[PDB]
């Protein structure tokens, strides 16, 4: 950024200067008759007010919310996973048997969304981002996705440009995430479970059937 | 490419009506003298706008030149009544003045032009929000905010503030606030026509129009470098004159050029000309655009 | 230059509220802006795949062109694209900083 | 190697009216002696066409050997206004002239010397288009261009500037022209043959045709350090000569050498001869071909 935007002021967002060449002549403006440059300073700005959290999930792991009650009356509400441990008045506590396992999950994308419902995406997880795919501008944090921050990742030449002599149109082609969304809305029929949304933690689960063969 | 950041075009003068104390100094504005009001805008690390956009005219030079009104008063006096207009106009303001500078100016918001005044010996502090007691204290007024002054007459009093979440941006009463709302320092872009308020911005698409005019010409006297001579004694083709002129085609084109039959060499400026500007879709001409740091509320939730 | 893929675009004539008519476009999944905001295109089931093996010339004033041939990435004598450039100067006033490959001008 | 930088083939006066000062020790030009008017040619990085062709005349010495006539004036004056042959074309001349020089000359339109100076005393400027004030001035004057005559009767008196896509470069009217046209300043090739215009060319041609002319062997006198001495005085087999001379095979393949019963020492001057240009795919011998930076105006439609 030399003298050309050095007035317009520093700002952690991840923004570019380019720059191209016009004509010149009295036509438009300049006594010297080679063609005249065209500085372009182009940066991102989220329009919307919200964001999503696109994770994965590389296996089920089947949690059972335990409400153990102590001794004296303390009742504490933990949870218990294959072969997780938590911290309680009394001690701790681990699960022992856990036969009830589901794999094959690495093909499919999930969504957060804080204050609305889940989704799922029938394509496996984005690692490098590519022009033409989903998961093409990502961060880190959600004030890398509200406040723009410049710390995220994005791939080159990302932001095409069509000036017009004295006019500029610097548009993308960045696939919607509502639409996904509002798509792959969960519920949805998918083999023979039902994925949903959890209760108290902020997570997500899926609905099986049977009984409950464990040991604590 | 050429080092003629010192000539100023129409008449030369950088003093302001209300602190005309170094009128001395800076009359006319040119390649010499020492005006504390045009030092600090040509310094690496101040106001790069107006280093890169020089060779048109100031704020002042359109005050004088009948383009900029000023308010009532236009210098108002920090020590004397009680209560006074310019002065939430000038809190809400952050800025970073040097030391040694009694008076400092700004633009207001009816569009006219009001500053502050300090009595001697007052000098300004590292914000410049308030005048306290005390090299030598500069007899001018530092420029509060990066904007540059053209000659134009284009009418434009039916814009407001084109500024959407936003409370109450500066002193100018917008829209109302029911959730939480910032107050954080941001730049933010502005344009003020003819005869209208202080109208903000927010998409900005500026180019360079030159034009063969009067003052978008410059040019050094020659004697047995960089000197100062007075373009209005340049005769027109075939008309009159007193002295002599020369120049090169754009000079040239439009005078007339005598060679080294002269006692100048007219060149034209860079950039020079009529600087027009992009809003709302439709190209206008400002007259003194620029950016200044004032409290942005900006409607969060 | 060359097309990988044909967006669908739609040439919408937004008009504002109080007056204010704009003309702007939308494509496959594109956002602009106006007075009143901003819009997006959704549902866009409008698609032709399989124009890499096509290049296309741009004319100033005249028309255009089509090319049965993949786009030319790398130059060498005897095939189309040999002596090339980054702007109109590069060609009109032959600038220096354009590419080529060595040995292509022949000495009797 | 360069050769004798000293020696030259033909007159070798150096000297323009109205300045005649330095034809104490410039008339002729040997080894002994200087010239204002003749070091110049000799600078690094300034002529180095001069510097690969030495052995040709150049212009002064092409206007004393009943070549290249003389404007009217043939020295111009820098104080009288309204009225003198240097002007269009000057006006259209962008060269360097160093620092305590007086005069100047150049080639004009009609293929003669029209040279300007100043009264005293009054110096040039570093573009040698100005004229300032002032240590010393030089008793010479400082050639604007870098270009070399010979010696030629070829017909050719009724070709003109032969370059295309060029409507008006330095001061020929080619072709009419209205619109946009080129303002750059470039160097152009010129070319003038006998009694003919300013010819400017796009592309040319050179070459080498060594001969055995007697201008094309110096003469060193042995003492027992090398001096100069007249080589027209040699022993001619079969002609005239009364001073024996001495050399290699080159001197006594033509002459007669006696080493120890002559008196100066002949060599074959590299780098002399007949050099001829391509003209228009002719090959041709001008008067007058160098380079020159003058205004060029070409077509942009």
């Amino acid at each position: 950024t030399s003298a050309e935007f050095s007035f317009v002021g520093e700002s952690t967002t991840m923004r570019e200067n380019k720059c191209f060449e016009q004509c010149g002549g009295w036509g438009c403006g300049c006594f010297n008759v080679n063609p005249s440059c065209l500085f372009v300073h182009t940066y991102l700005q989220s329009v919307r007010k919200e964001a999503l959290r696109v994770f994965n999930c590389i296996d089920w792991v089947h949690k059972l919310t335990l409400e153990i009650t102590d001794f004296d009356g303390s009742v504490s509400t933990i949870d218990l996973g294959a072969s997780s441990s938590r911290f309680t008045n009394w001690g701790s506590v681990s699960l022992s048997l856990d036969a009830e396992g589901i794999s094959g999950s690495n093909s499919f994308s999930f969504i957060e969304s804080p204050g609305k419902g889940y989704a799922i995406v029938d394509e496996p997880f984005s690692e490098i981002p590519r022009q033409g795919f989903l998961g093409e501008i990502r961060c880190n944090s959600e004030s890398s996705v509200l406040s723009a921050h410049e710390s995220c990742l994005r791939a080159p030449n990302l932001i095409s440009y069509k000036p017009m002599i004295d006019q500029l149109e610097c548009t993308t082609n960045l696939i919607d995430p509502f639409v996904v969304f509002e798509r792959g809305s969960l519920p949805q029929t998918r083999n023979d479970k039902t994925f949903a949304a959890s209760k108290g933690n902020r997570g997500v689960q899926a609905f099986s059937k049977g009984s409950v063969q464990a040991d604590l | 490419e050429d080092p003629h950041l010192r000539n100023r075009p129409g008449k030369g003068h950088n003093y302001i009506d209300g602190m005309t104390q170094e009128d001395a100094t800076c009359k006319p504005v040119t390649y010499a003298g020492a005006c504390s009001s045009f030092d600090v805008l040509l310094e690496k690390g101040k106001f790069p706008l107006f280093q890169s956009y020089a060779h048109h005219r100031t704020l002042l030079e359109a005050v004088h030149d009948t383009i900029i009104a000023k308010a009532d008063p236009p210098s108002c006096d920090l020590q004397s009544a009680h209560g006074n207009p310019c002065m939430k106009e000038k809190l809400v303001m952050k800025t970073h003045c040097p030391n040694d500078y009694q008076s400092a100016h700004y633009l207001n918001n009816d569009g006219k032009m009001a500053s502050v005044k300090c009595p001697p010996k007052y000098e300004l502090t590292e914000d410049c929000n308030f005048c306290r007691q005390m090299a030598s204290l500069k007899k001018g007024s530092y420029p509060l905010q990066d904007l540059f002054c053209q000659s134009s007459e284009d009418d434009g009093s039916k814009l407001k503030t084109k500024m959407k979440g936003v409370c109450e941006v500066g002193v100018q009463a917008l829209k109302k606030c029911d959730g939480q709302l910032s107050t954080a320092h941001e730049v933010v872009p502005f344009a003020v026509f003819k005869n209208s308020k202080k109208v903000y911005l927010d998409k900005l698409d500026l180019k360079t129009e030159e034009n063969l005019l009067p003052d978008s010409f410059v040019c050094f006297e020659h004697k047995g470098e960089l000197k100062s001579f007075d373009i209005s004694q340049c005769p027109k083709i075939g008309g009159h004159g007193s002295k002599k002129c020369t120049g090169d085609a754009a000079f040239c084109s439009a005078y007339e050029c005598t060679a080294q039959y002269a006692n100048a060499y007219c060149s034209h400026a860079n950039g020079s000309g009529i600087v027009q500007i992009q809003v709302s879709g439709v190209w206008k001409k400002p007259l003194c655009v620029g950016y200044e740091r004032v409290v942005v509320k900006r409607e969060l939730s």
